[PDB]
């Protein structure tokens, strides 16, 4: 028996028993999430401990077979995802220290709230309060106080913790036969073994940088537009030479510009298309939304939904009793059980989220035939791209008119197209410079080109180079502003969103041209088009089995990232911005000096 | 003589796929219409015999094999099929002349803690032959090193439990398959259909 032939039986037994244990763990996590109870907490903890012990034991058994002797590629990929030491390559004291660092970092981010304004009776929590006062405010001083109070209250605690976190992560990455922790995080977009479809992590940095250099004119024009419109409501707090303060960018970090729509209206005389009154007028409850959504999905060509998903899932509100977390998620519990937790409201955003969080469950029903370690997107950006192209096709006025939630007498115009395109752009292309800057800063911090004594000096410098927003207050080295972000303090990868947008627009542009559509790219729909449904299912069926450079090629025709579908999708808008930005200076620079 | 076709079907306890049952039912008046009492039949594949012309021929013996599988493994109970049930647990010949009756039993052979009493054989050193049973618990050996009996590295137990639950998909729910196989040996037939 060769090593390749004895690895397959080990993988088969691992896949079967891990499928059983993963079903137990995922079912325990469901009934914890849909029912907050101490007994459910203990059951979830026991299931997770058993699953983690099983994973450690099977990784220890999997270290026996070297990857050099193996010639099959699916077995190579499964063992490569199974042979990872993880945090166990460290010493026991160092591993325990890293785990405690992560736990106190998570609890500091989750529980910490600012008590700065007036007496310590008034302390707004981050989740209900700080997001509300950051999203809807017209006060420079109040936003300045809130921004300065959070970063400093949280970052002064984060920073000495964060240096040790960085050192321990770099150590466990270096002992893991990689180079840095950034090099570890770039090991998900890595193909090694296929001729003609290969990827390196230096290629991942280079391609991301090149795509950002290509995408820069669109973001620069949007930057000029939002600066011009924010000058009106904020007098003498912004300079016409360039740049706008980072505490004013809708959210508290600058991640999304979605809440700036009320102050960046393209045409105030023409309201955006809302259907909430029409959705609630016809008594559509909470099941008709996910029945018409599955009607759309079967209209595309994708299969039906099993009877074990309507009864089990929790699609309605849990009520006063049976406390639960109302965050929509597409639960793939394992052996044939596909449930979609979600507290459905009578709103269009809930409709498009139901289409969004069922795209992830149609991906889950498509790669379910694959082996257990290959039951994921080919990288981390495939899942959300698939979900958001279902959401984008569901958001077209043509589909809304088709399913009944639009009057036929209502007509479209270039003004409504401009409004919708800017509304989508403020979410999509707003987050790409932020994601690129944050991931570049984290990569160079973990690699060691950024000295520890000059860390936050970098953010606000890099931020004056990539995003282009002023520091609201001079922030000195004693801080860790980078942190204070759910995705950094809890050790998450952030480039998934960049990859997701760059793949979602490629998928939409490649599928709606196989649907025989003539016209703008922002009105494409996959509905009543089996020729595009089969094309999408050709990628959805693969999972992580084939490399992402080929699965992207199986639907688009390119084997790399491309911003050209993004700039053509957002082309009707671009022109408008080029026409309007002629009486104001464009771009940004560090000529600002306080 | 009222040939039963009821101990096979209306049984309180069925059998696992590796240790399936087999009942040589003979010397009786066939009564094939008794089978149609059960409504929710998921499959009625009838290779070799017309599904309305059962009660006119005479056979020496009939065999009513009885086991429980998944819903996605009921397509492997057919002539010429391959997979992980048609070659390690239950192989049926290419000259099959029978019935692959298989209803759903999620409400009887599935518990919310796990039905680990129903087993399934994942590893064999050779594929199975038509209508051959392997009730063995000897360890498998993927490596080239002797296992010295019961062992843990590169020495796995072959049987992997099913673990049925009510909260499974249709293709993962328990399915009570009753395969009928008619035998036509050149002997005086003891099973005949009713006729006036
Ligand atoms: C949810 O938890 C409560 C807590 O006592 C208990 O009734 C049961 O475990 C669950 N009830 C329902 C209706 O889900
Ligand atoms: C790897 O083995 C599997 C066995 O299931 C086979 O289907 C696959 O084709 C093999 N890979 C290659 C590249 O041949
Ligand atoms: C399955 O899909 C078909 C459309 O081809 C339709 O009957 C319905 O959406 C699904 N069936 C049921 C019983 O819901
Ligand atoms: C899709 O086809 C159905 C069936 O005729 C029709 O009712 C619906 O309006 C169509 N939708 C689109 C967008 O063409
Ligand atoms: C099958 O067995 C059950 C056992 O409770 C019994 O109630 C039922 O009458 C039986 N059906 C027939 C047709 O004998």
């Amino acid at each position: 028996s060769t090593i390749e032939e004895q690895a397959k039986t080990f993988l088969d037994k691992f896949n079967h028993e891990a499928e059983d244990l993963f079903y137990q763990s995922s079912l325990a996590s469901w009934n914890y999430n849909t029912n907050i109870t101490e007994e459910n907490v203990q059951n979830m903890n026991n299931a997770g401990d058993k699953w983690s012990a099983f994973l450690k034991e099977q990784s220890t058994l999997a270290q026996m077979y070297p990857l050099q002797e193996i010639q099959n590629l699916t077995v190579k990929l499964q063992l490569q995802a199974l042979q990872q030491n993880g945090s166990s390559v460290l010493s026991e004291d160092k591993s325990k220290r890293l785990n405690t660092i992560l736990n106190t970092m998570s609890t500091i981010y989750s529980t910490g709230k600012v008590c700065n304004p007036d007496n310590p009776q008034e302390c707004l929590l981050l989740e209900p309060g700080l997001n509300e006062i950051m999203a809807n405010s017209l006060d420079y001083n109040e936003r300045l106080w809130a921004w300065e109070s959070w970063r400093s209250e949280v970052g002064k605690q984060l920073r000495p913790l964060y240096e040790e976190y960085v050192v321990l992560k770099n150590e466990m990455a270096r002992a893991n036969h990689y180079e840095d922790y950034g090099d570890y995080w770039r090991g998900d977009y890595e193909v090694n073994g296929v001729d003609g479809y290969d990827y390196s992590r230096g290629q991942l940095i280079e391609d991301v940088e090149h795509t950002f250099e290509e995408i820069k004119p669109l973001y620069e024009h949007l930057h000029a537009y939002v600066r011009a419109k924010l000058m009106n409501a904020y007098p003498s707090y912004i300079s016409p030479i360039g740049c706008l303060p980072a505490h004013l960018l809708g959210d508290m970090w600058g991640r999304f510009w979605t809440n700036l729509y009320s102050l960046t209206v393209p045409f105030g005389q023409k309201p955006n298309i809302d259907v909430t009154d029409a959705m609630v007028d016809q008594a559509w409850d909470a099941q008709r939304i996910f029945k018409e959504a599955e009607k759309f999905f079967v209209s595309v060509g994708l299969p039906n939904m099993t009877q074990g998903f309507w009864e089990n899932s929790m699609l309605t509100d849990p009520g006063n009793v049976q406390k639960a977390v109302c965050h929509p998620t597409a639960w793939d519990l394992g052996k044939g059980d596909f449930r979609i937790l979600m507290c459905t409201k009578v709103t269009m955003d809930d409709f498009l989220t139901a289409h969004h969080e069922m795209g992830h469950i149609q991906y889950d029903m498509a790669y379910a035939a694959q082996p257990f370690l290959l039951r994921n997107g080919a990288n981390e950006g495939f899942h959300e791209a698939v979900g958001e192209i279902m959401s984008l096709s569901a958001a077209t006025p043509k589909h809304l008119k088709s399913i009944g939630l639009l009057s036929p007498d209502f007509q479209e115009d270039n003004e409504t197209e401009i409004n919708f395109l800017l509304k989508q752009a403020l979410t999509i292309v707003g987050t790409l410079p932020f994601t690129y800057m944050l991931e570049k800063w984290r990569w160079m911090v973990f690699k060691g080109e950024i000295p520890k004594d000059q860390w936050m000096k970098k953010w606000w410098e890099m931020k004056r180079e990539i995003v282009g927003v002023v520091e609201p207050v001079p922030h000195d080295e004693t801080y860790c502003d980078p942190a204070s972000l759910f995705h950094v303090s809890n050790d998450y990868s952030f480039i998934r969103y960049y990859t997701r947008t760059l793949y979602q627009f490629q998928f939409q542009e490649a599928l709606c041209q196989a649907a025989k559509h003539e016209g703008p790219l922002h009105k494409c729909d996959i509905s009543n088009s089996t020729e595009a449904g089969q094309k999408l299912f050709n990628m959805l069926r693969l999972g992580k089995s084939e490399p992402w450079t080929l699965a992207l090629e199986n639907v688009v025709g390119a084997k790399n990232m491309n911003v050209r579908p993004l700039l053509n999708y957002f082309e009707p808008l671009f022109t408008w911005l080029k026409d309007q930005n002629k009486n104001s200076f464009v771009g940004w620079s560090t000529d600002w000096s306080p | 003589n009222l040939c039963p076709f009821h101990e096979v079907f209306n049984a309180t306890t069925f059998a696992s796929v590796y240790a399936w049952n087999r009942k040589r039912i003979s010397n009786c008046v066939a009564d094939y219409s008794v089978i149609y009492n059960f409504a929710p039949f998921f499959a009625f594949k009838c290779y070799g015999v017309s599904p309305t012309k059962l009660n006119d021929l005479c056979f020496t013996n009939v065999y009513a094999d009885s086991f429980v599988i998944r819903g996605n493994e009921v397509s492997q109970i057919a002539p010429g099929q391959t997979g992980n049930i048609a070659d390690y647990n239950y192989k049926l010949p290419d000259d099959f002349t029978g019935c692959v009756i298989a209803w759903n039993s999620n409400k009887l052979d599935s518990k919310p803690s796990g039905n680990y009493n129903y087993l399934y054989r994942l590893f064999r050193k050779s594929k199975l032959k038509p209508f051959e049973r392997d009730i063995s618990t000897e360890i498998y050996q993927a490596g080239n090193k002797p296992c010295n009996g019961v062992a843990g590295p590169n020495c796995y137990s072959p049987l992997q439990s099913y673990g049925f639950r009510p909260t499974y998909g249709v293709g993962h729910q328990p399915y009570r398959v009753v395969v009928l196989s008619f035998e036509l040996l050149h002997a005086p037939a003891t099973v005949c259909g009713p006729k006036k």
